[PDB]
């Protein structure tokens, strides 16, 4: 039942991050004394936004929203890293490798693209 | 011969081919509004209603 390469080649899976069943609302206990990483994080975009330029600087911006013309070719995967577990017992993850940029092509009303490397590098 | 004012007296007595010169002139003029409208298109600035 586990799905294969072939099972998922076009059909748009591949650029979306896994999900877990509404009964996952448990709790995952933090040994203060046990390293941890995170093995795999997933980043799938669902809306891209751009700040717009107004002519006077006295008017607040806002986002206004955009169309993805680069196609399911966004999401950052496989990102690996350290968890630590910090003396004041929070948590910090640093992230050390995996596929953790996109390019990203969007257009605003009017036409005007915008292209940002979509990332979450270092 | 004609004067070069009257060459469209010609249709008084034409009942079809003033309804012909009637359908051009209708697709002149339709023809302008889509294009002036595509003119406009191509020059209109729609970033600021307000100024
Ligand atoms: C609504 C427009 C319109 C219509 C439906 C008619 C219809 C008619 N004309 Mg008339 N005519 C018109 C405008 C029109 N005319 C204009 C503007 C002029 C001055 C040039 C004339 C001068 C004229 C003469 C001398 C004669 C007619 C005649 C006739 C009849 C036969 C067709 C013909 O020979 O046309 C003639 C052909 C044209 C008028 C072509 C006009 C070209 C225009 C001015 C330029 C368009 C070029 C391009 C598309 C745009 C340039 C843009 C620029 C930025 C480069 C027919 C009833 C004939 C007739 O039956 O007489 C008894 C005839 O001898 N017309
Ligand atoms: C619905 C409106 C309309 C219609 C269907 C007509 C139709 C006619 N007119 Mg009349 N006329 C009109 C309005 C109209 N007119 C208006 C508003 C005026 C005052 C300007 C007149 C003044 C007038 C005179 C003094 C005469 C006519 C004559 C005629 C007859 C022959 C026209 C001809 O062959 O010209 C051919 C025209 C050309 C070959 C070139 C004309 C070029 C003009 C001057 C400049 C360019 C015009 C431009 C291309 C068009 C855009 C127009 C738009 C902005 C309104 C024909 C029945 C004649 C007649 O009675 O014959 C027996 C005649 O002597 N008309
Ligand atoms: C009862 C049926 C009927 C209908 C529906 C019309 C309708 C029209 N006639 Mg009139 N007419 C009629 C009876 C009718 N007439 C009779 C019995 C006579 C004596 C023979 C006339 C003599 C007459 C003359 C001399 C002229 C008209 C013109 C017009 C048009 C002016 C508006 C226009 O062009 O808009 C712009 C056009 C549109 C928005 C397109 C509308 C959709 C079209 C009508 C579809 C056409 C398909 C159809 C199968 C073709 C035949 C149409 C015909 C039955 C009217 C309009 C379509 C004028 C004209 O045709 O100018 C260009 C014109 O010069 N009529
Ligand atoms: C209610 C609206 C309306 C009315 C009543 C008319 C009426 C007329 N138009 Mg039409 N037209 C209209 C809207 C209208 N138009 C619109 C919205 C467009 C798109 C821009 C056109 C584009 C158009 C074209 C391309 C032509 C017409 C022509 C005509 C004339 C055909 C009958 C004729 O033989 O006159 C005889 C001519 C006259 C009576 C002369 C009228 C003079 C007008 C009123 C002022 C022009 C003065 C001055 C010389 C203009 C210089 C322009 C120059 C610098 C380029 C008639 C006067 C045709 C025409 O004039 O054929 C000769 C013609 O070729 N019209
Ligand atoms: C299905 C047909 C259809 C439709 C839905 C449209 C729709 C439109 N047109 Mg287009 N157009 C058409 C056919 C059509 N058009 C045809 C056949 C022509 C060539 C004649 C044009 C030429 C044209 C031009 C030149 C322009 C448009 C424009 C427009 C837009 C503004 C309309 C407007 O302000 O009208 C206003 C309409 C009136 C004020 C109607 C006046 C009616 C008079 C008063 C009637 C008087 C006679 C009557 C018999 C009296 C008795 C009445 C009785 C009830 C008592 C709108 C999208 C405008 C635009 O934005 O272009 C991009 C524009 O500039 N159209
Ligand atoms: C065909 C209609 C054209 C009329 C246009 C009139 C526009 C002026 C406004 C009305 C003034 C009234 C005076 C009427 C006086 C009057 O009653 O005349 C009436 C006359 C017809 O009268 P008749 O049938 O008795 O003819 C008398 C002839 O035998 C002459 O002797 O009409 C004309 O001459 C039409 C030509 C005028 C043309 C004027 C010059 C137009 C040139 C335009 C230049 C365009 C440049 C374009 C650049 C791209
Ligand atoms: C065929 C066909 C087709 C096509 C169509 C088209 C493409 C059309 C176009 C059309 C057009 C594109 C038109 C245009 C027109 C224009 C006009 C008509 C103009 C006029 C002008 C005037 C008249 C002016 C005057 C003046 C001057 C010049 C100066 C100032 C003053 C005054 C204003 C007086 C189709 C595909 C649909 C299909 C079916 C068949
Ligand atoms: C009926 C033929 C239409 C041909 C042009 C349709 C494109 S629509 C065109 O698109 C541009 C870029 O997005 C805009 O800047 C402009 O406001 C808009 O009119």
């Amino acid at each position: 039942q586990t799905l294969t390469y072939d099972d998922i080649v076009g059909t748009g899976l591949a650029n979306k991050c896994p999900t877990l069943d509404d009964t996952a609302r448990g709790a995952y206990p933090i040994d203060s004394s046990q390293t941890y990483r995170i093995a795999r994080l997933c980043l799938q975009p669902t809306t891209f936004l751009v700040k717009e330029e107004p002519k006077n600087k006295r008017q607040e911006a806002e986002f206004v929203p955009t169309k993805l013309v680069t196609r399911e070719t966004t999401s950052l995967d496989q990102i690996q890293g350290e968890l630590k577990v910090n003396s004041d017992g929070s948590l910090t993850f640093v992230e050390e490798d995996g596929i953790d940029f996109q390019p990203v092509t969007v257009q605003m009303a009017g036409g005007e693209r915008i292209p940002l490397l979509f990332t979450v590098k270092n | 011969g004609l004067p070069w004012y009257r060459v469209h007296t010609v249709l008084i007595n034409d009942p079809g081919r003033l309804i012909a010169a009637h359908l051009m002139h209708t697709a002149l003029v339709a023809g302008w509004a889509g294009s002036m409208a595509l003119y406009e298109l191509a020059t209109f600035d729609p970033s600021d209603p307000v100024l």
